[PDB]
């Protein structure tokens, strides 16, 4: 999991991490990852938390 | 005890100008790091800007040119300059003095702009 | 940090690969974040002294 | 240090401590000053 391409993909309105710091993700090895992709209006972005 | 005298707010038309100010009186120390915090109506509070004792400034918003901080070393007070107002900045302002031992807060100033 | 040492400097932190340059925004958040303490929360999230 | 009847007496870093010694008379050297920035910003 190379998060460097994730960081440099494009400017992001929100990059909010809960429970894990963004910096340690590179040095933290996980068992499984789940990527949930969807499209929502800007007003409902804050609801995803 | 520490008292933070805040002044300068009120009703101003869009594109107007004004001068927020606060004086920190009472038991302050030496680092004396200060700044401002904005509270929107029914929303969270965010940091507007910050000024230290070495004239170093750290703005926590894309608000350069709009907001400018001036320091009074002789009396050690902080002035903030409001210019080119837009309705999106209609929020109450409290200046913040984190300082060295115990951080403090202001009482509040109402800054309003609408057209 | 060292034991019994306090960090006071409120330097703006670059929360990613987008430099702040004195501008907090995308991938640039302050190292200090405020706790969302509300009475509705149960034990484990209520404020503690 | 000589005074004759510009800034030529800069301060010295503390490092981890100071050892001081003097053979001059008591009335000549009359104290010391310590700090970080030598001004209001520090005690």
């Amino acid at each position: 999991a190379d998060y460097s391409v994730i960081y440099n993909f494009a400017p992001f309105f929100a990059f909010k991490c809960y429970g894990v710091s963004p910096t340690k993700l590179n040095d933290l090895c996980f068992t499984n990852v789940y990527a949930d992709s969807f499209v929502i209006r800007g007003n409902e972005v804050s609801q995803i938390a | 005890q520490v008292q933070l005298q805040e002044s300068g707010g009120g009703l101003v038309q869009a594109g107007g100008s004004l001068r927020l100010s606060c004086a920190a009186s009472g038991s302050i120390f030496s680092p004396n790091t200060m700044g401002w915090f904005r509270q929107a109506l029914g929303k969270q509070r965010e940091g507007v800007a910050f000024i230290s004792s070495i004239a170093s400034t750290s703005y926590w918003l894309p608000v350069k040119g709009r907001f400018t901080i001036t320091r009074d070393n002789t009396k050690n007070t902080v002035h903030l300059q409001m210019n080119s107002l837009i309705p999106e900045d209609t929020a109450v302002y409290y200046c913040y003095a984190v300082d060295k031992s115990q951080d403090y807060w202001g009482q509040g100033t109402q800054v309003t702009v609408s057209s | 940090l060292k034991p019994f040492e306090r960090d006071i400097s409120t330097e703006i932190y670059q929360a990613g690969n987008k430099p702040c340059n004195g501008v907090a925004g995308p991938n640039c958040y302050s190292p200090l974040q405020s706790y969302g303490f509300r009475p509705t929360y149960g034990v484990g999230h209520q404020p503690y002294r | 240090a000589i005074h004759v009847s510009r800034f030529d007496n800069p301060a010295l870093p503390f490092n981890d401590g100071v050892y001081f010694a003097s053979t001059e008379k008591s009335n000549i050297i009359r104290g010391w000053i310590f700090g970080t920035t030598l001004d209001s910003k520090t005690q």
